[PDB]
């Protein structure tokens, strides 16, 4: 049950990788993974009804 | 070569200027890296940068010094004294940050019944101790940068005792490299030494150095000229000998980033 | 693909010369050294080299915990005039001269930090109190958080600051920090200044110390006692130790030859003078 | 047995 | 027992460690989550979003809706500033209040380009042309027109796109900046200047107010995590 | 729980360990390293590279530039040493501040060849031969070219290679020696003689400097590192 | 996850290897492999821009 | 002065493990030193004492010897330190063979310096059978809590 | 697909201009 | 990396087996395998130049 | 150069293209194109004045 | 899995 | 993976 996933590696001295075995039932017990996702900020920087062209007018 | 080329005899040209010599002990280039403009994948700054070219990365003649048997040594900042050269000056000054690297090209000739020898080092950081032991880390910008004149190394550490008015200098030290390290291990710094019965130039080729791929030149100095007399002029057997000493350096690749109006700088 | 462990080469045989090679002879105004092994000057024999360089790596050179400072904070009584004292240190590795002096044998570098953390702690008033079992903060406040005033107030609840609690008596604490700097390599020297003195301006206002970049390059640690008052004052020590880890350096400098003075390069009067008498003939 | 991220 | 030898950092609580921990209620039901509209992934998405700069902190002015109000008028045109800023996005008292300047101060490093954008909230009938200015640091700040030009700009004509964005690109000598006034690590300069003047007919307002917004571009990111000074909490 | 032991060494504290730690910055974005010139491997590196030797180190010449000048002049033969010195490199106050000497010192054992390297600084004009001696330790130490001559030597001609090396070939009891002054350990004699003497024509200074270099061989390597004696911080 | 290397082995009393498994996601935690390389001292010893041939003149 | 140890490393100065290595002339082998600390008090006070971190430094021959129990030396930066924390499982480390001879010599039939005729007679002295003076360094222990009432 | 660790993206090269496109001119009433 | 070695079982209750690993780079860290070698004492024994049969004349 | 062998110095041979105020120091030469002859063995030294011109042809 | 150096 | 002896 041991999952293995790469390090980001910042200053060097291959992929180096880690190890994570999960010791509980319960998911709430688990540690963060950090593997998390992103996504583009349209819903917030470009909430409008008709999709904007950067180069055209922003009003016609 | 059998059709007569020699390690003592070179031609360098950079835009429109060259040096001859005859009298050469090889080049030297520091840390084996020729100098480069910076890459795409180590650029920092993004808006297009300029770059001079030969305006710029051409040879620039300082104002010649003179060897005597009381000289302790010169010293000389880059890209401080370069500042006033040209257009390679209006674009540093111009630019909030520059690059660059350079030939140093230093020129002594004498006889062959004369005898010294100067070590010439170029030192990344060429951090200099300052005159005073009342207040560290004080030698003032206008005094660290002394432009083309250069600076002189003292065979004697004096402390400025002035605490009303300081004079905010360095207090370079000869045997202590101007900075609390023993002379005779500046040889692992990039060097070439002129010893006058061998020849009678020194030519360094220097990358840009930094721990940053850009920065600001006015800020900053990246690398130090230090010429010191390893060996003590003399000649034949006159009391007072005295042969000139001559700097040329041309800027190599160098580019600038984040233009605006001119910095004018308080330099005294 | 030569390793740090490899073993150097072999002496190879060699014989009596009489020829127009001249490897002894040179010319060190070139700045170079000349590569001369053994077998070029001398009549050598074979022999099978199994010395390594392994130890002096960069990484085994540095691959050991120096102490960068010595910090104190106390645990007083509830009636005393003197507030309790926390302590706060400006990381540096400046404040002490071995680490300093071994880094400073390169111009730049890049590595990752490991500090451990030795605790110790005293009675100081001869007294016959007792006192329970003291746990430790040690909080990292970066360039821009706010630094604690007093030993108890908001800022050591730490919501962003990484913080240790460490119980006493227990292994000394440790952490990791990785490549944190705002260059590419850490500058071991800068030779300039933070600030370009404008004609048009005073003389106060484009002033700066040389040689001086970030005023607060890497921020400070702030320690505290997390205990309450005692009746019998207690007083603590923590000693830092700094280990470089996956390091890499660059630009060799001559190493410190006379005192350490200040942070900077600075030499201090009547220190000049490292070097002892012998005689130029004298063994 | 093992997963690989 | 299987022999184990305990290390360095044993017992400690590190505030920042990532260590799985025991339940405290097993087996518990947890309900399941619905799609909330706004979910937010990285701080920096709230970054990218303009909002709106206090601009003009004037002792009668700070603390106040008037503090977002930059006065224009229509007088005859001068080379003098209209306003002028640092940019030191997370000190400046003008930037570091924003929402980016918020964010900015919860960690120690920044980096990446920006953008202001200035909205004219004249009449219809008012027109005019303005120089806004970016200067890299490093020379004497733009206090005049003919200075604030040698540097990065955009000369906005003010018609019926009421606003208009000036970026200021990454340019520095580090890699990343500082969250706090910072000689080394400083940002240049940032001023709006008339490049010709604002013109009104008869009847018309001869004062009005433009907004500025600034806001991160894609390129923007922040480093060292840390807590703000903005808030805290006396006894 | 898995049943545990805890061995010897439990909870210590060596200053030379080599374990895993918690990040007190956990996804923290570190900058990326650039190709900076001059990067260095491993401290022989250094060592191989030629730094001056302060032979002269007489009451008023030690701690000034004059200490790494030794003077030859014109006068006739002798059999008597310009210099003598002990291959001692961390120890004899001649080589342990040398960048060898200096990196020898944060070590206990060395091992290996070296190389003396003399640059003659008199005019072009200034001839002469010069007779560079290493003795192997165990007998009367050289004070006469009779002697020198016996050992390991190089009989160097002055002309246009301004420069000759002599190399110590690594010639020892033990696989490495100390890096302080051991009988046990001892490696014998550096000395310097006249072969035949410096002639110089009519108007030509009569007296000269030669400098001197040591640098270690590829096959120099060092161990069991050390704090040095070259750095204090009394109080 | 495991990473298994060679002992160099000194006093001997095949290859003896030892086995090291990352716990941690950054690789500012890990311990130092030691595995390290070499270089040629050469941009130090040597920077001269015609290769020097150590049996000829150095000045020709 | 408050105490700190200086002890020449060997296994001579006990005689057990002595005479069982020297059934033989000649050794190799790595060394595991495992440290048992006990403290106790000396003056028929009533005060007490916090726990104890001992520091046990390894000075090889030629680093610099700690003359006060707080001076710079104990620093460590490249000098191997223990720091044992009282009341825990006793210390353990281990060396690898650390000889500059290809074995560990029990016995030395020999001198380290050749006495000659042209020198005197004390410049050429040495002890029989003696080869490194400083053959492996010396451990340096110290208490590294401050001064305390009790002692 | 996008993760947090991944870089941010590239700047690329770019010209002088003289057209009809206006990305400097915009309209924050419309919310974005 | 585990190496799996017999134990000689002595009181009893197959092969009875254990594991190690490696913990250390430094093969001097290492516990003592006790998987030891024997000789014949003949170098100390018979150091004689003419090899001794037992059951003949030691000197002829 | 007609000095005797043992005679040896640099010297700079310049060419300023016109505009600017002619050349009465070195320190204004050095800027415009030019040679900086080292005197020895090759005895004569050329120094390339470029066509540099606004007009096609310059009037005699 | 397992590397192998 | 695994010796055995
Ligand atoms: C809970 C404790 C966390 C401690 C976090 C410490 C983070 C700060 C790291 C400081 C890095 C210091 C590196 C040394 C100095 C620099 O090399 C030079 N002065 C040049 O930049
Ligand atoms: C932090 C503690 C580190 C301790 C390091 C100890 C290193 C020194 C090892 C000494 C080896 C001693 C071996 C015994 C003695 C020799 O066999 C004989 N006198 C012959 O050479
Ligand atoms: C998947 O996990 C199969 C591999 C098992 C590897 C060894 C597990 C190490 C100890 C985990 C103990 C269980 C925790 C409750
Ligand atoms: C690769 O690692 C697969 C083999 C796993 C071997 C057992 C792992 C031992 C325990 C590691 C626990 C996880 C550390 C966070
Ligand atoms: C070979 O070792 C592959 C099998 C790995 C088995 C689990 C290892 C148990 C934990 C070892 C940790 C590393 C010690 C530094």
């Amino acid at each position: 049950g041991a999952q293995v996933s790469s390090q980001k590696v910042g200053a060097h001295e291959s992929t180096i990788n880690y190890t994570t075995i999960n010791y509980y039932r319960d998911s709430a017990s688990n540690a963060a993974s950090k593997q998390d996702f992103s996504q583009d900020p349209s819903k917030f920087t470009e909430p409008i009804k008709d999709v904007l062209i950067k180069t055209a007018p922003m009003l016609n | 070569e059998a059709c007569g080329y020699s390690d003592r005899v070179l031609q360098l040209t950079l835009g429109n200027s060259t040096i001859t010599t005859q009298e050469a002990a090889n080049s030297v280039v520091a840390y084996g890296r020729w100098p480069e403009y910076l890459r795409d994948s180590e650029a920092n700054p993004v808006d297009q940068p300029t770059e001079p070219d030969v305006a710029a990365c051409r040879f620039y003649t300082l104002d010649t010094v003179s060897w005597t048997k009381e000289s302790r040594g010169w010293w000389w900042k880059l890209p401080d004294a370069l500042r006033d050269m040209g257009l390679f000056g209006q674009n540093m000054y111009y630019h909030y940050l520059g690059r660059s690297g350079y030939t140093v090209h230093v020129q002594c000739n004498a006889s062959k019944f004369h005898q010294g020898a100067l070590g010439v080092f170029a030192v990344p950081e060429m951090c200099l101790a300052g005159d005073s032991n009342t207040t560290t880390m004080y030698t003032s910008y206008q005094n660290a940068n002394p432009g083309e004149k250069g600076g002189t190394f003292t065979g004697t550490f004096t402390p400025d005792n002035n605490q009303t008015s300081p004079a905010r200098r360095f207090c370079p030290v000869d045997y202590l490299l101007g900075n609390g390290t023993l002379l005779g291990n500046a040889f692992v710094f990039p060097h070439q030494i002129i010893n006058l019965r061998t020849n009678n130039c020194a030519t360094l080729v220097l990358p840009y150095v930094n721990s940053l791929s850009i920065d600001s030149m006015v800020k900053h100095n990246n690398w130090g000229i230090a010429i010191l007399p390893l060996a003590p002029l003399n000649f034949a057997s006159e009391s007072s000998p005295e042969i000139p000493i001559t700097l040329t350096i041309a800027p190599m690749c160098c580019e600038f980033n984040g233009l605006r109006n001119i910095t004018l700088p308080r330099l005294q | 693909a030569a390793t740090s462990r490899d073993a150097l080469p072999n002496t190879e045989a060699s014989g009596p010369t009489h020829s127009k090679e001249i490897p002894a002879l040179t010319a060190v105004e070139t700045g170079a050294t000349n590569p001369l092994v053994p077998s070029d000057t001398v009549q050598t024999r074979h022999v099978v080299q199994h010395r390594s360089r392994s130890e002096s790596s960069i990484e085994s050179f540095f691959a050991r915990g120096a102490c960068v400072t010595i910090m104190t904070v106390d645990n007083p009584a509830s009636t005393t005039n003197k507030d309790k004292l926390f302590a706060v240190w400006k990381i540096t590795y400046k404040d002490t001269v071995q680490l300093r002096r071994k880094l400073e044998f390169f111009t730049y570098s890049r590595f990752d930090m490991e500090l451990t953390f030795v605790v110790t702690a005293n009675f100081t008033e001869t007294n016959n109190g007792h006192a329970l079992n003291q746990v430790y903060q040690i909080m990292y406040v970066p360039p821009g958080a706010p630094v604690p005033e007093k030993w108890d107030d908001y800022t050591w609840q730490t919501s962003s600051n990484p913080s240790i609690f460490y119980t006493y008596g227990t292994a000394p604490a440790r952490i990791s920090v990785p490549y944190v700097g705002i260059s590419n390599a850490y500058s071991h020297f800068y030779d300039g200044f933070s600030k370009v003195p404008l004609k048009d301006q005073s003389a106060a206002l484009g002033d700066s110390l040389y040689g001086a970049a970030s005023l607060n390059d890497f921020g400070i640690l702030a320690v505290r006692v997390v205990n309450d008052h005692n009746p019998t004052k207690v007083t603590s020590k923590i000693r830092v130790y700094l280990k470089p880890k996956h390091i890499r350096v660059w630009c060799p400098r001559p190493p410190r030859a006379v005192a350490y003075y200040g942070p900077g390069v600075d030499y201090k009067d009547g220190t000049l003078t490292p070097l002892s008498t012998k005689d130029l003939t004298t063994y | 047995g093992s997963s690989s991220t | 027992g299987l022999p184990v030898m305990n290390t360095p950092g044993s017992n400690q609580y590190l505030t920042a460690d990532n260590f799985q921990s025991p339940c405290a209620l097993p087996e518990f039901d947890v309900t399941p989550p619905i799609d909330i509209p706004g979910e937010v992934k990285n701080m920096m998405e709230l970054a990218e979003i303009d909002t709106m700069i206090p601009f003009d902190l004037s002792a009668t002015k700070k603390n106040t809706m008037e503090m977002y109000r930059v006065r224009l008028s229509d007088k005859p045109h001068t080379d003098d500033p209209i306003l002028c800023l640092s940019l030191s996005p997370a000190s400046d008292p003008r930037l570091s209040h924003t929402m980016l300047g918020e964010i900015l101060n919860y960690y120690t490093h920044w980096a990446g380009s920006l953008k202001f954008t200035f909205l004219f909230c004249g009449s219809m009938m008012a027109t005019g042309k303005l120089l806004v200015s970016y200067a890299p640091p490093g020379a004497d700040p733009p206090k005049k027109r003919k200075e604030a030009m040698l540097g990065t700009h955009v000369i906005w004509d003010i018609g019926l796109q009421s606003s208009c964005t000036m970026v200021v690109p990454w340019i520095s000598n580090t890699t990343y900046r500082q969250t706090i006034d910072d000689s080394f690590t400083e940002g240049g300069y940032i001023s709006v200047f008339y490049q010709t003047r604002i013109v009104v007919p008869l009847s018309t307002p001869r004062e009005m107010d433009i907004l500025g917004f600034v806001s991160a571009c894609n390129d923007f990111s922040v480093r060292l995590l840390r807590d703000t000074t903005h808030i805290e909490q006396k006894a």
